[PDB]
């Protein structure tokens, strides 16, 4: 029943939420931790760049 | 004579236009790839062929034509007689191209989409380049520079196609004539005309039944018309003037050498400025791209 | 009771939820990664254009394996290309062209599509024939599939052109869940790489998160202004890309419950049309109209790079899970490699 | 002299 | 190598299965068939989702798609059926109270930014209860679309022997609603071609046929017009 959609919202109210700050340092720290196996973020030569090859 | 100033003004006026006009289309083709359509496709390829007929053809014939003599070599001849009879031939089968295109079109619109696609554009081009090639090969072969003296005691040679027997040469001719004059003449005569019908019946239907569309419409078939007269106008006379050298030769030579052949190759030139005037210059899809281009 | 009562709770709770968003607000995603180092310029080449497709590609998809990749197209196409060679391994006759998603299983056994039908077709790759054939056909869905994942094998979500969300035991071939809340049609779905959450990017402006196993909407990101056409997980599992015809994609963080960044400029009038990310997360890539795809830094929100070699809409935009290329559908019948 | 053209 | 050239062979077996639909594909012209659930759609050609039909005319093969079952929203599904070759809209003339909602669909199916490009056949479907409706005399047009009390029979009108003048009338109105809407936009970039079909109507296949090639046809000389 539409309740159902109040229920919905006070559950997601009560869901745990973490600061903005602290997602910011989890992205940036992936991020970091990950720049150096990003083909993309810094291209691999064509000795190993299956496609250039 | 005074007929010299007038040839080389006219001349270098339709060279200039020429170069000018076909290579504004093929830089215009090629830098909107959004542009390279099938039928844009088909007037790269006659743009190109009418270029190449342009740079060829018109020096080394205006220039033999005003010294009385070809300065250049036999090598030269060969080269420059193949690539004219080849740049008539692609321009020519590429002028049928588009008269079948059309035809496909506006005559048969839904049966059309089946059987002209870019792979079908650059395999009947492909097909028309390399036929061409083919049967002018006898223009490299059996052209010869054949030496004469002018009455000043100078040495002198004239580039002249002579095939080894006078009647191979006129079947020559009367082949060329018919397959690279009267059956495209024809086919673009049927096709421009079944066009032409198609949209008259169209006209008279609505009057029967846009306003914008019909002026479209009869703009249309005027320029269809006009390509169909300027196409007889431009070649007719060098063909029957070949014809004419191939049957009673003394007698064709006598009368068109110098002046008059001259101005009958420069109208058959002239059909390629005429040819990328109406294919792209008054085309509104090619106008849109010019501006945009550099 | 009365809507006098409910829909005043379910106001000051949005109230509430929207206080509790403001005041995370601790510091915007742009004023710590001023300090990060400026990706710079993303220049990236057309290593492959794969050719072959009739008609309008629409949705395509990398396997697991980084080689072999499925691609949809209007004439009713699954083409699957090995990536290294441009060699077409298969090409799946669809029973209806109007394919609007498709998937590649991540063992390679099965790739799924659908469209309008409201069917979701599941093709078997493993035969002992080495024919491809209907395994199953998943009826149920009552408006055009939209987006199907693969949890494995024998897991596959759904989204439709409808409010709902379902997933689908393929052997059994009925709905173990389906997801509800959404309020228009679902139009664009990514799987979290844990596989435990998914995240739904619908026509209503929203974005929910389900919980797989429980069905409930954990976190309703609502901040666009249009549909969410693509949606993407960043790799880490913990935020997600969301392109809108709004013409902005916006980055939403789960542990945030907001957003944190929006990608936009004023030059992007054109709507975004498919989002992914690079291995490392670093790079959003966006596909858009005006026939380009913009590469964007994540953290930044800089506009490190375009790929502009389509002549049409940018249908689909997905990158390996080892990263190693893009692939990049259009309207255009040109599927174009990119890395 | 001169008499004669290329064929085309 | 032996396996890549078993590879290479597959991928031309491939290659040459995709040119057969390829051909297919060109073949077949494809179309879009709305209209509201009065509209009678399925009765046009009278040869869980979409429901595709099929027929041909003179060799021209049209697919033909119903867009069934789905949440009453065109705009995220239309985007399909970008470049088919006509959109199909019927419109039950006779319900006039179900024609403003109708005549609001044609005015999105025409102004949606994904179909300018394509036209809309436009089959003001049910013209027996039309006429049988005007005839009647017991409801009156007049009061749904005042603007009838002030709307006299064009002069490029054609009807059938033996209409009575205000059946043509409610006719040419109606078509001059959605020639409104046809002409207020668009009027460039793509066009409207309003007919008027019953479901005994056996020439519906023509019609569809002819006006595909009228559209193609058009589609073609936007290419060669001048200037």
């Amino acid at each position: 029943q539409a309740r159902k959609l109040v229920e919905q919202l006070k559950m997601e109210a009560n869901i745990d939420r973490i600061k903005v700050s602290k997602a910011a340092a989890d992205l940036m720290a992936y991020c970091e931790a990950h720049a150096k196996e990003d083909p993309l973020l810094t291209p691999v030569p064509a000795s190993e760049n299956p496609f250039r090859e | 004579e005074w007929q010299p100033a007038v040839q080389i003004l006219l001349y270098s006026l339709i060279f200039l236009l020429s170069v000018l006009g076909n290579t504004l289309v093929i830089t215009v083709l090629i830098r909107n790839k959004r542009m390279r359509t099938v039928t844009n496709i088909f007037l790269l390829s006659l743009a190109v062929s009418d270029l190449m007929l342009c740079l060829f053809c018109m020096p080394f014939n205006l220039i033999p034509n005003l010294l009385k003599d070809f300065i250049f070599g036999s090598a030269v001849c060969k080269t420059t007689t193949y690539f004219m009879g080849t740049s008539v031939s692609v321009s020519t089968f590429n002028l049928v191209a588009i008269s079948l295109e059309r035809y496909g079109a506006i005559c048969k619109p839904l049966q059309s989409r089946v059987w002209q696609t870019k792979s079908h554009a650059l395999k009947v081009i492909a097909a028309t380049w390399c036929l061409s090639f083919t049967i002018m090969t006898p223009y490299p072969i059996y052209s010869n520079l054949v030496p004469f003296t002018k009455n000043n005691n100078q040495t002198a040679n004239m580039c002249r196609f002579l095939l080894p027997n006078d009647v191979m040469q006129q079947s020559w001719h009367t082949f060329l004539l018919l397959i690279l004059f009267l059956i495209p003449g024809i086919v673009m005569m049927v096709a421009y005309g079944l066009i032409s019908l198609e949209l008259y019946q169209g006209i008279k239907f609505e009057a029967s039944q846009s306003a914008a569309n019909l002026m479209a419409k009869k703009r249309v078939i005027r320029m269809l018309i006009v390509i169909v007269v300027l196409f007889f106008l431009c070649w007719m006379p060098i063909f029957s003037a070949n014809a004419w050298r191939a049957y009673d030769t003394a007698s064709a030579e006598r009368r068109l050498s110098g002046t008059p052949i001259s101005f009958i190759l420069l109208l058959s030139y002239t059909s390629s400025c005429v040819n990328p005037i109406i294919y792209c210059f008054m085309n509104k899809r090619f106008r849109l791209g010019f501006m945009a281009t550099f | 009771s009365e809507l006098d009562q409910l829909r005043q709770e379910a106001e000051q709770l949005k109230n509430q939820i929207r206080d509790a968003r403001k005041a995370c607000a601790d510091a915007t995603l742009s004023q710590i990664t001023n300090n990060i180092d400026p990706v710079g310029r993303i220049q990236m080449r057309t290593r492959r254009t794969l050719r072959g497709h009739l008609a309008k590609i629409y949705a395509m998809h990398w396997g697991t394996d980084s080689r072999l990749l499925v691609s949809a197209s209007q004439d009713g196409k699954l083409i699957i290309w090995d990536s290294y060679t441009t060699n077409k391994v298969h090409a799946i006759p669809l029973r209806s062209s109007w394919v609007m998603t498709c998937a590649y299983a991540p063992s390679g056994n099965y790739v799924a599509c659908g469209g309008l039908d409201n069917i979701c077709s599941i093709y078997n790759l493993k035969t002992r024939e080495g024919n491809v054939r209907v395994s199953r056909e998943l009826a149920g869905h009552t408006g055009y599939l939209s987006c199907c994942r693969f949890l494995d094998d024998n897991q596959i979500v759904t989204s439709s052109g409808d409010t709902t969300c379902a997933l689908w035991d393929i052997e059994t071939g009925q709905q173990t869940t389906t997801f509800t809340g959404h309020t228009g049609d679902v139009m664009s779905l990514s799987l979290a790489p844990d596989t435990r959450l998914f995240v739904s990017g619908a026509c209503d402006a929203s974005a929910k998160l389900w919980d797989v196993r429980e069905g409930m909407c954990r976190q309703t990101f609502t901040g666009h202004e249009s549909d969410i056409n693509a949606i993407c997980f960043f790799p880490n599992g913990n935020a997600f890309a969301t392109g809108s015809d709004d013409a902005t994609c916006r980055l939403f963080d789960l542990r945030a419950d907001q957003e944190l960044m929006t990608y936009s400029h004023d030059n992007i009038i054109c709507g975004i049309t498919s989002v992914s990310f690079s291995k490392s997360g670093r790079l959003l890539l966006a596909g858009y109209d005006d026939f380009n795809c913009n590469v964007w830094d994540a953290l930044k929100a800089d506009r490190a790079g375009v790929l502009a070699g389509h002549d049409n809409r940018v249908s689909c935009l997905g990158v390996t899970d080892d990263g190693m290329a893009v692939a990049t559908g259009s309207w255009d019948s040109f599927l174009k490699i990119w890395n | 002299d001169y008499m004669g053209w290329m064929d085309f | 190598s032996a396996e890549d050239k078993a590879a290479v062979e597959r991928s031309k077996m491939i290659e040459k299965q995709l040119q057969k639909d390829k051909q297919v594909y060109r073949a077949t012209h494809r179309l879009l068939l709305l209209g509201a659930d009065n509209s009678g759609k399925s009765t046009i050609v009278k040869q869980s989702g979409i429901f595709e039909t099929k027929f041909q005319v003179d060799k021209v093969n049209f697919h033909m798609f119903d867009v069934g079952a789905q949440r009453d929203e065109r705009r995220k599904w239309i985007q399909c059926f970008n470049d088919v070759t006509a959109i199909i809209f019927v419109v039950d003339s006779s319900d006039y109270n179900r024609l403003q909602e109708a005549l609001n669909d044609f005015k999105s199916i025409w102004n949606n930014r994904w179909l300018r490009t394509i036209s809309v056949i436009l089959f003001l479907n049910k013209q027996d209860l039309l006429a049988e409706k005007v005839l009647a005399g017991k409801s009156k047009i007049e009061d749904y679309f005042p603007e009838f009390a002030r709307y006299t029979t064009p002069e490029d009108a054609t009807p059938e022997p033996g209409e009575d003048p205000r059946v043509t009338r409610a006719k040419y109105f109606i078509r001059d609603e959605f020639l409104r809407i046809s002409t207020a936009s668009g009027d460039g970039r793509h066009y409207c071609y309003p007919h008027f079909t019953c479901s005994v109507d056996t020439e519906n296949a023509r019609r569809i046929f002819n006006d595909c090639r009228d559209i193609i046809q058009r589609m073609h000389l936007r290419q060669y017009e001048l200037l």
